[PDB]
RNA sequence: GCCAGGGGUUGGCUUAGAAGCAGCCAUCCUUUAAAGAGUGCGUAAUAGCUCCUGGUCGAGUGGCGCCGCGCCGAAAAUGA
């Protein structure tokens, strides 16, 4: 990563653009809630997903944290906070895919999904492939 | 007009045999009159050569067996061209030994005289079948052959 | 796939949707009309169908006009489209996506992998006569790290590509597993 | 719900043992109106009971997504 230090709280506004379509992959897994996701929180999944299906399909991580998640040592007042301590964090909006998964039948990138939901704050809702493209 | 008790699967050679396991866990524990039951055993392997003859043992009502000799599993015909004496540990990716269709179809005649299945056609199958789930695949010729 | 074509004027654009009929519009180089179509009409014809096979649209004409879906605009937040696009054809030559179809499994899957599809449509310069179903790929001899790119396609008679010849099709990915997340969270 | 019947094969590999059934890799045919190289328990390993058939039966059933409302989750210090 580069960017440059600690960034301003922001504001969580509606779903506009938080929200897509599945791009990559067959099942897809989307965020109903608006959130700050952590990075922790991701690896929490991407890990679960895979000790699924050891030598299984192959897994994308649509979302990604690039915003410094900041907080402060306990104390008070002087100063903005040194911060990073859950580190970086994406902006999730209803709507958004999350998780991508491929090369498993369904009942492989259902249980495989609904799991990280579970280790994900917010409330999601696999996701089939329609025909929706563009 | 005869009494039996128990069915028992047991693998071994025909001809070369002693009370050693898994054999021993088996005629053991529930007795057996090796005295003249290899007797019949020694006759029936006494002229046929060796493999891996699972004798289908059915323990009788008066502590015997009924040594049906049976034609030896069909991972004994294919490694029979190949020389080994295993198989391949995952049928897919690696492969052995690369037999022929055509050996499949003169070893099967010598499984055919106790198995279930009718003609040879779907004998050919059968042992070309057990071959493919043991990393092992061949080459054809004729086949459907049609119109 | 045919669909009963209905016409929308001043209707205001929302109260159609408490109606079950989602608006939409067709159009070309000599037309512009606004429309609306039902929801689950809509729906069972288009999944099937989708962006590929063309869809008559039935006025209350008796109009049968080969339309194509351009775009269609859904609503974030419970997938859900809201607008469709109609695009008129007639017999000059048109640009538009075609499926695709990969038959057998390739040296990476049969030995162990997972076949990661690119796209799943290609980009064709067509015209209205010829709108093949499917462009077949034949994917046998793909190793894992090798791909299949626009290069080498079965293009069926009169049907030149409209992307770049280099534009990759799909490709063999190495397949993800546990045996990695010992050495993954390690160093 | 019920009555009855319930192959090569003991799949190949691993393993002290792995017999449809710890783990691994996978796509045979045959008696047949039917029985998965295999759903679960079980044995050291087996067999076995069961999730195959015909009849009796006699008309529906199973699963899935969404909504309105409710249910658990819900433990505190004077008396509610």
């Amino acid at each position: 990563r580069m960017k440059y230090r600690k960034q301003q709280r922001g504001r969580l506004k509606g779903a506009t653009k938080g929200g897509d379509y599945v791009a990559f992959g067959d099942f897809g897994l989307v965020a109903l809630e608006p959130a700050w996701i952590t990075a922790q929180q991701i690896e929490a999944a991407r890990v679960a997903m895979v000790r699924h299906f050891r030598r299984g399909g192959k897994i994308f991580i649509r979302i990604f944290p690039d915003k410094p998640y900041t907080k402060k040592p306990l104390e008070v007042r002087m100063g903005k906070g040194k911060g990073n301590v859950e580190g970086y964090v994406a902006v999730v909006k209803p709507g958004r895919v999350m998780f991508e998964v491929a090369g498993v039948t369904e009942e492989q990138a259902m249980e495989a999904l609904r799991i990280a939901g579970h280790k994900l704050p917010i409330k999601t809702k696999i996701v089939r492939r329609d025909a929706y493209d563009e | 007009m005869k009494k039996v008790v128990a069915v028992v699967k047991l693998q071994l050679p025909a001809g070369k045999a002693t009370p050693a396991p898994p054999v021993g866990p088996a005629l053991g524990q529930h007795g057996a009159n090796i005295m003249e039951f290899v007797k019949a055993f020694n006759a029936a392997t006494a002229n046929m050569g060796d493999a891996i003859v699972p004798v289908e043992i059915t323990i009788y009502a008066d502590r015997s067996f009924t040594f049906v000799t049976k034609t030896p599993p069909a991972s004994y015909l294919i490694r029979k061209a190949a020389g080994l004496e295993k198989g391949a540990h995952k049928p897919g990716r690696e492969k052995v030994g690369r037999i022929t269709w055509e050996q499949v179809l003169e070893i099967a005649k010598q499984k055919m005289p106790d198995l279930n299945t009718t003609d040879l056609e779907a004998a050919a199958r059968m042992i070309a079948g057990s071959a493919r789930s043991m990393g092992v695949e061949v080459v054809g010729a004729p086949e459907v052959k049609d119109a | 796939y045919r669909l009963k074509a209905y016409y929308r004027e001043g209707e205001k654009p929302s109260a159609l949707r408490r109606a079950g009929k989602l608006p939409g519009v067709m159009y070309n180089r000599h037309l512009n009309r606004k429309v609306y179509v039902d929801l689950v009409e809509f729906d069972k014809v288009f999944r099937q169908a989708s962006i590929h096979h063309v869809i008559v649209l039935e006025l209350p004409d008796g109009q049968s006009l080969p339309t194509l879906v351009r775009q269609v605009n859904l609503d974030k937040r419970r997938r859900r489209p809201e607008h469709v696009d109609f695009f008129v054809l007639s017999d000059e030559p048109v640009e538009m996506y075609v499926p695709l179809r990969f038959v057998g499994t390739p040296a990476g899957v049969r030995a162990g992998g997972v076949l990661q599809e690119i796209h799943r449509d290609i980009l064709v310069k067509v015209s209205p006569r010829n709108i093949p179903e499917f462009i077949e790929v034949d994917v046998s001899g793909l190793e894992i790290g090798d791909s299949l790119h626009a290069s080498d396609l079965k293009l069926p008679p009169g049907v030149e590509l409209a992307v770049s010849p280099e534009e990759t099709i799909a490709a063999v990915v190495p397949p993800e597993d546990v045996e990695k997340l010992a050495e993954e969270a390690a160093a």
